[PDB]
RNA sequence: AGCCAGGAUGUUGGCUUAGAAGCAGCCAUCAUUUAAAGAAAGCGUAAUAGCUCACUGGUCGAGUCGGCCUGCGCGGAAGA
């Protein structure tokens, strides 16, 4: 489809949308209904759950109207997720917030695995750990 | 233009250059960098 | 500043400078900013030295000072008459030969040592050179 | 491995010495175990480059002399007050 | 980059592959897209894991290094960029195919490879992807 | 002479429930100066009422190390009062500049026990406050850690 | 040395914050595809996006880049 003339990311959770502070102005500055990027952002997420930030690649066509694809919900969102936290680490690696068994550090990476490069799927986890070290959790996989 | 005792790139767009023997740290970026003597 | 702390007396004279210092070979630190040319070391020279060193590596890092001043420099009043008795020491100095590496340094990577000891030795008014602590 | 070219001293001097040290090459001495200790004049620059690595004031060394090869170690050394040139050698006959 | 034998790590690595080197293929690509070789590395990185692994490096020095091998026809081959079709699962097959499947996807073009003989066809894609 | 009522707080109580119970005497161990922080496990002296010792310090473990069956921990119930300590570079006003965020600050700046000395530019200050939600602290400390003079920020035990 | 291209993904790393998405500040700084691309060197925003570097792949056709010790100069240099 059309490429980037109005192509940006999110940062909402589950269901949930509607407001312009946070980021209305991905629309907002596009002229794109906020409420109708509120219903269709649920014509996505009218099933997806709470609380894990889940970013939507906004596809405004080259001609205003337009489509989007969310991102399966991001890694960082899937480790508030999977470590039983709800932020990261009060200061990075040299302390943990919160476990990420493998088994769902691989779970998320198929989850990924259609959202994501790869071949190896544990190596998918080891951006995911680095990703959980690099926020700082409790490592245990 | 500084025509100071000193003179040495104040960047790295800066450049060093003799002049009649004077030498004049050009810049082509900065206008102030412009400089001569050393 | 640097001065000695009482002294056998208050005065002292002017004395000469050749010869080439013992405090020679790095000691303490990992580096050092060996004296190359020839003079003497007012004690306020030192801490515009130290300062302007040590702000430049922030407080991390390590500075050992090699010398000392305690050679009393008098002075005589503005506009006086020669004779009538010995000056006033007006400040202390330490009398520099070549080879008598002043500020050792430690802790912190070489390039610093570098950036830092160029810029005291701008304060200084003894040309200087840097030199890497040595195996024996 | 490290190994360096040297001779017999002519006259030991201060002020031969001191031209002879102008001279690219320096004077340094060699002894231990039982040989009258034998005045080594050894050129410089070659020298300078080889004792920059740390393991030439810990290794044996071999040095040269008519052939016969001294198996030595760099005992100590008396550097310029404020060149990187060096000065002095004085070499253990390990 | 790094010593003869260094260079060799690849040029072996290379050439290791070679030994499955049958069909053959090659282009210039001064141009072209993260995007494109990003789903086409996962692509030999999905449909079969590792195969025509292409670390790219086409020296008159390095090609030419690694011509005498297999596929001689490399000896006009490494000038200007080169790259690298390579056979193994599913030999002379649709290997090629998945280049004309970036062909029209912007890198810039495969530019009409002129292909060997080693299994058959050359410029031309090949027309036994195996019943 | 901006120099308590907060030694009548504690006897406002509710600052600590020790194993169970509240009310009981104590006070801030000079040593751990607790805060709603990491826990509390409150020593019981033979006099003047428990000695809150904040949690886990060597004194805290000393009195393991003697009887420590007279120790106990506490809640806290419902956070007044703590002293803190920053540290900069010589002054210049660069002590004015803390006295400059001394101005800023809204919590009552009681013990102003100022120090620096050395052979240098290390300088510090020995305030000492009433703060009271933990989240207040780091504010303060981040408005002082504009300042890259105030190059050690921090509440001290 | 110039010129072509790429310069990514997890991911908008975390903490923080109104906001950090490379670049408020404090720390991680791995992993993936890797030709190669720093959880980013510079610019840049309200965060964005954008533009350029590191680095890597094409070109090209030979040395070339950075230091050291030194010989002679140059700049710093204005009076009746």
């Amino acid at each position: 489809a059309k490429k980037v003339q109005a192509y940006v990311k999110l940062q909402v959770a589950a269901g949930m949308a509607n407001p312009s502070p946070p980021v209305g102005p991905a629309l907002g500055q596009q002229g794109v209904n906020i409420m109708e990027f509120c219903k269709a952002f649920n014509a996505k997420t009218d099933s997806i759950e709470k609380g894990l930030p889940i970013p939507v690649v906004i596809t405004v066509y080259a001609d205003r109207s337009f489509t989007f694809v969310t991102k399966t919900p991001p890694a960082a969102v899937l480790l508030k997720k999977a470590a039983g936290i709800k932020s990261g680490s009060g200061k990075p690696n040299k302390d943990k917030v919160g476990k990420i068994s493998r088994a769902q550090l691989q779970e998320i990476a198929q989850t990924k695995a259609a959202d994501m490069t790869g071949a190896d799927i544990e190596a998918m986890t080891r951006s995911i750990e680095g990703t959980a070290r690099s926020m700082g959790l409790v490592v245990e996989d | 233009m500084k025509v100071r005792a000193s003179v040495k790139k104040l960047c790295r767009n800066c450049k060093i250059v003799k002049r009649d023997g004077v030498i004049r740290v050009i810049c082509s970026a900065e206008p102030k960098h412009k400089q001569r003597q050393g | 500043m640097l001065q000695p702390k009482r002294t056998k007396f208050r005065k002292m004279h002017k004395g000469r400078n050749r010869g080439l210092a013992q405090g020679t070979d790095v000691s303490f630190g990992s580096f050092g900013l060996k004296a190359v040319g020839r003079g003497r070391l007012t004690a306020r020279q030192i801490e515009a030295a130290r300062r302007a060193m040590t702000r430049a590596v922030k407080r991390q890092g390590k500075i050992w000072i090699r010398v000392f001043p305690d050679k009393p420099i008098t002075e005589k009043p503005l506009a006086v008459r020669m004779g009538k008795g010995k000056g006033n020491v007006e400040y202390w100095v330490a009398l520099i030969q070549p080879g008598k590496v002043l500020y050792e340094m430690d802790g912190v990577p070489e390039e610093l040592a570098r950036e830092a000891f160029k810029l005291a030795a701008a304060k200084l008014p003894i040309k200087t050179t840097f030199v890497t602590k040595t195996v024996m | 491995m490290f190994t360096i070219n040297a001779e017999v001293r002519k006259e030991q001097g201060k002020g031969a010495s001191r031209r002879l040290r102008a001279a690219n090459k320096f004077p340094a001495i060699i002894y231990g175990g039982k040989e009258a200790p034998l005045a080594i004049e050894l050129d410089h620059d070659k020298v300078m480059n080889m004792q920059a690595k740390a393991e030439f004031y810990s290794e044996v060394l071999t040095i040269v002399v008519d052939g016969k090869e001294i198996k030595v170690k760099a005992q100590d050394v008396q550097r310029h007050p404020y060149k990187p040139k060096l000065q002095h050698i004085d070499f253990v006959r390990a | 980059m790094a010593l003869n034998l260094q260079d060799k790590q690849a040029i072996v690595a290379e050439v290791s592959e070679v030994a499955k080197g049958a069909l053959s293929a090659v282009v210039a690509d001064s141009r072209g897209v993260t995007v494109d070789k990003m789903t086409e590395l996962r692509k030999a990185g999905r449909e079969a894991g590792v195969y025509m692994r292409v670390v790219r490096n086409t020296l008159l020095r390095r090609a030419v290094e690694g011509t005498p091998f297999e596929c001689l026809k490399d000896a006009f081959v490494g000038p200007t960029l080169i790259a690298y079709s390579m056979e193994h699962p599913g030999a002379a097959a649709r290997l090629f195919k998945e280049f004309a499947k970036a062909n029209a996807k912007f890198e810039v073009k495969a530019a009409a490879f002129e292909g060997e003989l080693i299994p058959a066809s050359q410029i031309d894609r090949l027309a036994t992807l195996p019943t | 002479q901006l120099q308590y009522t907060p030694q009548n707080r504690s006897k406002d109580n509710g600052r600590v429930v020790v194993e169970g119970v509240g009310n009981l005497m104590h006070h801030i161990a000079r040593c751990c100066q607790p805060i709603p922080g990491d826990e509390i496990v409150g020593f019981i002296t033979q006099g003047r009422g428990i000695s809150v010792h904040r949690a886990d310090c060597e004194q805290l473990a000393e009195l393991r190390s003697h009887a420590p069956e007279r120790i106990v921990d506490a809640v806290w119930g419902e956070g007044y009062s703590l002293v803190v300590r920053v540290v900069a570079n010589d002054r210049s006003g660069l002590l004015r500049d803390i006295t400059t965020i001394l101005a800023n600050e809204k919590v009552n700046v009681l013990g102003v026990a100022s120090r620096s000395d050395t052979k240098q530019q290390l300088a510090t200050i020995d305030m000492t406050i009433e703060i009271y939600n933990l989240q207040v602290l780091g504010r303060v400390l981040g408005k002082l850690n504009q300042v890259p003079d105030v190059i050690d920020a921090r509440r001290l035990h």
